[PDB]
């Protein structure tokens, strides 16, 4: 097969990261490891941490656009009622 | 060597779904790709087993769909899976493209991957529109009419293009037959584009939610991301089973069970739920030609995205203002859909115009300016002089 | 795609002015510690995307010990993001340790590529 | 639009087949067919409902056969090519009262009565809309509404002006089981019958939904366990780093 | 020639060009009658007018029209 | 002693542009081939002596 | 490096049709592969543009085919190209498989390539049969009936399999509709198998008409075999244009223009011209179950071919007796086709049985014995003792 260009991911053995030295791993078999030991206290406190650091960036745009949609929908159902029909007459023309 | 490495066929299965080096920090948002693959297989298999009972004449389309839902054994399962799975296909694809915009997967060296993604998105919109016109309900007929008249807006040529599309003078029997043939055809082009998408992905590997390299700590595909994708596969099938079996006709429009009548126009012509932002973008422009150009530019402005992101760090993970304006953009897209679902009434015209402007301003003004300000803020926060 | 000479010019114009520095350096480090890359145990020069040949050059330029330290900070960041936790407060990168260590290597590679492009497109003094 | 063009919002009636476990009331479907045949079937076709679907659902075998043999359908012609008729059987469809569209528009002042095979699935609101449509005619329209002559008022129809007559009055039919047949009773019965006609799969759809949701919820929890199991070697992995000797 | 063949095979066929025109009778429609037909996939309103309706048509001032146009 | 460049040179652009006009001309000849038989273009396409 | 080598997409185009090292001694028989690719593209494009006008009901199939041949502009070109191109597709495929048997391309290391070729052959026979039943003429209806009753020969299960295939109790509207859906579907499986075929080819390169290695003198694909394939492409289009425009209905059977009548059986039910050897093989066995097993074994006996060729030189080029018995086999296959076209009459039954026996004896007895004798003859011709 032909050669190809320089990529930024190699394969197992020549992956292409920087050379690393003196960094040791430690892992235990999952047969001697108890899974889901960290669901209780975890799904409460870590989930509250993940919500607290991260909710306000979602809650302010939702608040802005929901308030703007609600004000627009309220103004719609105002001016297509009997009370605002002359205003509908002057803004539709 | 091993047989999964030395065989010609199993080497692709190996290097794609067994020994593919994935970054070990990717969360469940890097699972929508496998989920889209599963949902495409669902769409194709239900499409074949439901198109064995479908007759594509204009006088026999709606009756054959009802023949599927009534006389065919388990045919309601097939049609409800098919329509609601197309809805979930676009929902998972929207979440996948939002994962692309958020974590900066569009940036270099993954521009080819992003462009093939946009091509897949256009082909999928085309497939869904053609298959929705194959039902030939009320909404199907009148939506086909409105979209092809939008193609008649093209100057000096367009009327003959539309008489070519229709195969006649209005939406008639040749139109529905060629929409069924094209609708059978284009998903295999989508499958070929998906294979090209996987190639352009595999030449550099996935990104990670930090925006740094992942060449240091790679873990294989097999058993790790196989069982993580199996988790989200079972969740996706659970939610699809809810919206198929307990509430099937929620996402659809009830006018689509009226047969196609060319004489009666509906009170409100609305596409199916996911094409509504694009329909709102097109309806916000007070011109037919500029409306069609703006509707296609609303997808090509995703192609102009890697050239405007001037942020020197990849992805919106560790940046404040870019993350905030990203969620401004997402809820703006939802607001486009909800504007498009409404009528052409005060003040929805003005809000549709402002919402279209904030869409294009996010893709063209907000991202480069906020990325430049965020770069200078990162620099002067830590450099003292 | 910011071309580090440009961001360095803007940042030095902000820092050398007293009014602009007094105005937007508190905004700057407030932005930094709301960004939260410290809490994963990273520095900002560990965070610049390195998949373009000029940054790849500036990583070849780097000394050995800082390269091994950068490799350890990346692997601890991937492991901490994998467990969906944060590093404990004793292991966060402090404000004094967030040194722009890779910036001069990047800037000299910037000046080298800029000079190569200019000399590749010169006229002649007729 | 105003609320008049949009039509009044049909409320939430507590049907006996709402909820993810409740099925149809088949006695109510039987009585709904009786009210259909004696009231609606003068002016509404039911073109997509075969006779065989009522066998074992709302009527027995001989009841459907002796209701289908009262009607005449087109037989294959005889040995001289003359067209002939035949009595109905189980495989035929429920015939409409009108031979074509123009006879319908002639007999109903121009307005075409829509086929009721899918009418509870082709209107927003559905069951509540059909019930409020039938039981929603005022005795007289509100003050200031000029109806076109030949049309009727009820607020639930979009626009207010409908071309239907109020065709549910007190005790116009008799029930076989002796149920008091008021207007609301008959309207509830025909709305349940039309829900059956649009959704004949409804019973089997909900029980297969029960099976599928149980099996997929169990699979989802089992797969969460196996993902937390096979990732346990990678979640708990630890890294220490003593920086190497700088002489090399 | 190949592109012409495969693209012109998707245009309007012969039989849908056959039903492109309708040939309604002037002598068969009465005076005070409106005729609504499905022609070319579209509705068409047909009316035999009286000369007083002609006089009513061509004598309304153009400022009462947002798109003014004469009767002829 | 600089130049106006964006990785493409202004000298290179003026070197290729008298060929790019011929490329536009040959593309218009290509459209003139592939768009006859289309009766909308034949209002323009038969004038001198193809008729 | 060059852009055709460094790009992800163009590297496949490069390594397959530009810089592929081909042996420089291959003649025009190594051109049928490109010719089959061109003819498959012809079949697919005419199938799409002709299936935009096709309605697959049993009461509307034959009328829609005649609507294509009469009312559709240039529709006679489409149908005549389509049917006569299917005939040329099987003729070029028969010549390609004969090139495979003659020059020994089935031998090691190309057994995977040969097996994927046999899979493509089975799928193509299936596609042609389904599309011939989609016409719903007289021959279409009765051929579908005979082939599915042959599937009813399977013991203890077969009647329910056939009621599953028919979708009813005889060849009716669901049968023709599902044959049209399957017939639209299976050519894309053929395209995927063709891509797998090209992969299994590309891992070892083509053979050569000498049976020796070709690693010494390779010439590229580009301009050399590009223009050689262009020569045979223009010859193939010339002969296809003759049999489309001047004599279109020669290869077909004239009974196929009678509409499908379940009551009238024809005087002679015969498939289209290329399935006749297999029909003769099946008709020669005096049993239904053994007939169906023998008809499928007549294709699986091509899979048992690389394990019986005991010749130590590759290909029949430099061997006398193997070349002679190869042409015995080829003219025997033609004689099978001509026996199958005839009636069940004396002496065509006895000749059909002898011809089937010589078919299986060539694949199982003649090739190993003649190859062993040819090996020993090559040895003792030049070794003196
Ligand atoms: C609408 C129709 C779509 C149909 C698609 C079906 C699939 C839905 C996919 C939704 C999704 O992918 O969101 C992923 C989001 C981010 O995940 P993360 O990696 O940051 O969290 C790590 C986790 O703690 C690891 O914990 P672990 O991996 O051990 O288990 C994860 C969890 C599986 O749940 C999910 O996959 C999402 C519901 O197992 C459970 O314990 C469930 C308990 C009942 O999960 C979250 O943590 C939620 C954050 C907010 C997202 C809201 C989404 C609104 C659109
Ligand atoms: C035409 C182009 C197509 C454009 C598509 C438009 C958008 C389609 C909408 C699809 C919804 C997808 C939501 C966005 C998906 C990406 C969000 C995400 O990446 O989640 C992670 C985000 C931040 O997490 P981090 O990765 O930064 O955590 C690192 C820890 N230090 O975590 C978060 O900040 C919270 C994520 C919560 C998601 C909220 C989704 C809201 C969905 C709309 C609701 C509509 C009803 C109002
Ligand atoms: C189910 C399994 C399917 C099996 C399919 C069985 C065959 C079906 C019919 C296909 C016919 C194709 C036959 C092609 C024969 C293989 C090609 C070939 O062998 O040609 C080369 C051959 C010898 O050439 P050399 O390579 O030996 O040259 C030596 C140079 N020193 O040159 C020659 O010896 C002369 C070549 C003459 C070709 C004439 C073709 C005959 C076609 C018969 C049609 C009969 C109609 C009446
Ligand atoms: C035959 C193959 C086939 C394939 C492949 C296929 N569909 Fe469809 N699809 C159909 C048929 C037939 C219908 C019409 C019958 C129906 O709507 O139930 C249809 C209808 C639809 C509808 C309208 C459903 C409704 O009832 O409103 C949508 C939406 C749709 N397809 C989307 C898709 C998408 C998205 C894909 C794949 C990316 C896809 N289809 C692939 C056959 C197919
Ligand atoms: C829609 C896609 C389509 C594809 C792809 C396709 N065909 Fe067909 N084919 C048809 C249709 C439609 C018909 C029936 C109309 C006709 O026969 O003209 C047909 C008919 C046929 C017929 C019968 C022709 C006749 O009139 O007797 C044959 C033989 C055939 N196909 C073979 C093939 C082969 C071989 C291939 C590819 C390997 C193929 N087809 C691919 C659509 C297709
Ligand atoms: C418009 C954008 C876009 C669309 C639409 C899109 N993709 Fe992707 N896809 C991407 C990007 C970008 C990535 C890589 C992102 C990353 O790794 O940071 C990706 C990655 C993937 C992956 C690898 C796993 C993953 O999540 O990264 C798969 C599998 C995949 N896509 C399949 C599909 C399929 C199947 C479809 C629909 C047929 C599809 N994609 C549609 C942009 C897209
Ligand atoms: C007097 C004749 C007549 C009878 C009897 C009759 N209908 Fe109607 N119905 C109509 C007409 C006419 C329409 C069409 C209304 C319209 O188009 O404005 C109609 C329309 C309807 C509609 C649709 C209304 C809408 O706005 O979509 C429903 C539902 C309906 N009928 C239910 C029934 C039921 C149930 C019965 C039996 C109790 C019944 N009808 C008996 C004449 C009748
Ligand atoms: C069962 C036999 C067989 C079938 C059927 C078959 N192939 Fe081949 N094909 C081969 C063999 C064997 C070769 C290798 C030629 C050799 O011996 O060197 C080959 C080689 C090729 C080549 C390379 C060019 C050449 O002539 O070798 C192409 C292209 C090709 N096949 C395409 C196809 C296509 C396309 C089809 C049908 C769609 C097909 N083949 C069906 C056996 C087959
Ligand atoms: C050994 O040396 C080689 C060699 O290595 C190779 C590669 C080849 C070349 C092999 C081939 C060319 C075969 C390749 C065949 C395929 C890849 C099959 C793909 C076929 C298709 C038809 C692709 C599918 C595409 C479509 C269906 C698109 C059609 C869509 C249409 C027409 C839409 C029309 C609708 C509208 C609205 C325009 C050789 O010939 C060869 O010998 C010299
Ligand atoms: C990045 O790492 C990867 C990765 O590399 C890959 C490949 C995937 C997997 C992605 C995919 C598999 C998506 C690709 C999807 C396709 C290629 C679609 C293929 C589907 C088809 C071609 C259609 C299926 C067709 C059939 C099954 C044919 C049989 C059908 C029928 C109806 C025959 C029935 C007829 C009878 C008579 C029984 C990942 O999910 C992933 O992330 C972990
Ligand atoms: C083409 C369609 C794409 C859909 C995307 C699907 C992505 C997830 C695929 C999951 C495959 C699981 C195989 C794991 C495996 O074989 O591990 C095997 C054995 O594992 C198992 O037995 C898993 C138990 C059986 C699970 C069956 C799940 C079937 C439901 C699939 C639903 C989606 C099709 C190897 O495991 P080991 O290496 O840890 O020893
Ligand atoms: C997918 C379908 C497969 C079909 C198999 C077709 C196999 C042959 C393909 C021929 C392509 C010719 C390109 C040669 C080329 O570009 O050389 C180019 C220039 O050559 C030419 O200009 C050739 C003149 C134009 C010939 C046009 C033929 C079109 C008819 C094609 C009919 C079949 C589709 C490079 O030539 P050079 O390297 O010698 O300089
Ligand atoms: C949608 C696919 C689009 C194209 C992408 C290609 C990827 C295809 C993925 C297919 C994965 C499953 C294939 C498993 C086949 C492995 C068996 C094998 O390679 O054994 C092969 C033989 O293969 C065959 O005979 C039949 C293969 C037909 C495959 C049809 C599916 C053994 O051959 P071997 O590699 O040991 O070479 C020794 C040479 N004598
Ligand atoms: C099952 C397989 C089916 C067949 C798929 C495999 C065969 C595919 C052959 C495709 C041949 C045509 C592709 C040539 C396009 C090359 C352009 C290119 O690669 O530039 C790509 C960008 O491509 C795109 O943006 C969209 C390409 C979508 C292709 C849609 C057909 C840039 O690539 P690159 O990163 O090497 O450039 C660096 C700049 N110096």
């Amino acid at each position: 097969g032909p050669p190809s260009g320089k990529t930024y991911m190699g394969w197992w053995g020549h992956m292409g990261g920087p050379k690393q030295k003196g960094i040791t791993s430690y892992a235990v078999s999952p047969y001697a490891q108890k899974p889901l030991q960290g669901i209780f206290h975890n799904a409460v406190f870590n989930s509250f941490r993940r919500f607290k650091s991260q909710f306000l960036y979602v809650l302010i745009p939702a608040g802005i656009y929901w308030y703007w949609w609600k004000n627009g929908n309220e103004y719609n159902e105002f001016l297509y009622s009997k009370a605002g029909r002359e205003e509908l007459e002057r803004v539709n023309v | 060597m091993a047989f999964r490495k030395s065989n010609v066929y199993l080497s692709l299965v190996n290097s794609y779904i067994i020994d593919s080096p994935q970054p070990s920090s990717i969360n469940y948002w890097w699972n929508m790709g496998s989920l889209l693959g599963l949902c495409l297989v669902i769409q194709i298999v239900t499409g074949i087993f439901m198109a064995m009972h479908y007759s594509s004449n204009i006088e026999l389309a709606f009756s054959s769909v009802e023949h599927i839902m009534r006389d065919v054994h388990n045919g309601y399962i097939l049609r409800y899976l098919h329509a609601n799975g197309a809805s979930f296909f676009f929902m998972v694809m929207f979440m996948h493209m939002a994962k692309g915009l958020y974590y900066g997967s569009y940036r270099s060296p993954r521009v080819t991957l992003w462009n093939v993604g946009v091509i897949i998105f256009i082909l999928t919109i085309a497939t869904a529109f053609l298959g929705y016109c194959c039902v030939y309900g009320q909404m199907s007929h009148w939506g086909a009419t409105v979209i092809t008249n939008l193609f008649s807006a093209i100057p000096f040529v367009g009327n003959d293009i539309v008489s070519w599309l229709w195969g006649g003078f209005s939406v008639s029997n040749p139109t529905i037959q060629r929409f069924f043939a094209l609708h059978y055809l284009v998903p295999f082009i989508i499958a070929a584009m998906v294979i090209m998408h996987l190639m352009a992905l595999h030449i550099h590997g996935s990104s990670n939610p930090l925006g740094i390299t992942g060449n240091l700590d790679r873990i294989p595909m097999h058993s790790y991301f196989i069982f993580k994708d199996l988790v989200t596969v079972f969740l996706f099938m659970l939610i699809l089973a809810l919206f198929v079996f307990y509430s099937p006709n929620t996402l659809g429009h009830p006018d689509n069970y009226i047969p196609g009548n060319p004489l009666v126009t509906p009170a409100s012509i609305v596409p199916e739920w996911y094409l509504l932002p694009f329909y709102a973008i097109l309806r916000s422009i007070p011109d037919k030609l500029l409306g069609v150009i703006t509707m296609f530019a609303a997808i090509l402005v995703l192609l102009v995205l890697p050239f405007t992101d001037r942020s020197v760090v990849r992805g919106n993970t560790f940046k404040v203002l870019s993350k905030f304006f990203f969620f401004i953009f997402v809820f703006n897209f939802v607001l486009l859909g909800q504007i498009g679902a409404c009528h052409v009434e005060v003040p929805y015209v003005l809000m549709g115009q402002i919402a279209t402007f904030i869409y294009f301003a996010y893709f063209l003004i907000i991202v480069p300016v906020i990325s430049t300000i965020e770069n200078v803020l990162f620099y002067i926060g830590r450099v003292n002089k | 795609p910011q071309s580090f000479t440009s961001i360095a010019r803007i940042g030095d114009y902000i820092l050398k002015s007293p009014v602009l520095s007094k105005l937007c350096v508190p905004v700057a480090n407030q932005f930094i510690n709301l960004a939260g890359y410290k809490k994963l145990g990273l520095k900002f020069d560990d965070l610049i995307a390195e998949e373009n040949p000029i940054m790849q050059t500036a990583l070849r330029r780097l000394p050995e010990d800082e390269s091994y330290a950068r490799a350890y900070r990346i692997i601890r960041a991937h492991q901490t993001e994998l467990t969906h936790h944060l590093l404990p407060r004793n292991e966060w990168i402090k404000a004094q340790e967030d040194v722009p260590y890779l910036l001069p290597y990047i800037l000299e590679a910037e000046a080298a590529a800029k000079e190569k492009d200019e000399l590749d497109n010169i006229e002649v003094s007729k | 639009m105003t609320a008049a063009e949009h039509g009044l919002h049909a409320p939430a009636y507590a049907w006996s087949h709402n909820g993810p476990f409740e099925t149809f009331d088949h006695a109510s479907i039987r009585r709904g067919y009786q009210v259909y045949r004696e009231v609606c079937a003068a002016c509404h076709s039911l073109d997509r409902v075969a006779w065989r679907t009522l066998v074992g659902v709302s009527h027995t075998n001989e009841e459907v056969r002796n209701m289908a043999e009262e009607f005449e359908y087109d037989d294959e012609p005889d040995e001289q090519g003359n067209p002939k008729k035949r009595p109905g059987k189980l495989s035929d469809y429920i015939p409409g009262p009108y031979p074509n569209e123009q006879a319908a528009r002639a007999a109903n002042q121009g307005a075409l009565p829509p086929d009721l095979s899918l009418i509870v699935k082709a209107r927003h609101g559905g069951c509540d809309y059909i019930f409020s449509l039938l039981t929603g005619y005022p005795d007289e329209p509100p003050a200031g509404v000029a109806l076109p002559p030949g049309s009727n008022y009820n607020p639930y129809f979009p626009g207010g002006s409908i071309a239907m007559a109020r065709v549910l009055f007190d005790d116009m039919v008799e029930y076989e089981d002796g149920t008091p047949a008021t207007t609301s009773q008959m309207a509830k019965d025909v709305t349940t019958f039309l829900n059956w006609c649009a959704e004949p799969e409804h019973d089997e759809r909900k029980r297969l939904g029960l099976k599928t949701v149980i099996i997929l919820s169990s699979l989802y929890l089992l797969s969460i366990w196996v993902k937390k199991f096979k990732w346990a070697g990678i979640k708990t992995r630890k890294f220490v780093f003593n920086p190497p000797k700088p002489r090399k | 020639s190949t592109v012409e063949t495969f693209i012109s095979s998707m245009t309007a066929t012969a039989d849908v060009l056959a039903m492109a025109k309708v040939e309604v009778n002037l002598a068969a429609i009465p005076l005070g009658k409106n005729v609504v037909v499905k022609w070319q996939g579209k509705p068409v309103f047909i009316r035999h007018r009286t000369p007083h309706e002609i006089q009513e048509a061509n004598s309304v001032d153009m400022s009462a029209l947002k798109d003014p146009q004469t009767d002829a | 002693t600089g130049l106006h460049f964006g990785r493409l040179s202004l000298r290179s652009l003026t070197a290729y542009a008298p060929n790019l006009m011929l490329w536009g001309g040959a593309s218009m000849l290509g459209l003139f081939v592939f768009t006859e038989g289309w009766p909308k273009f034949q209002d323009t396409l038969y004038k001198k002596i193809p008729l």
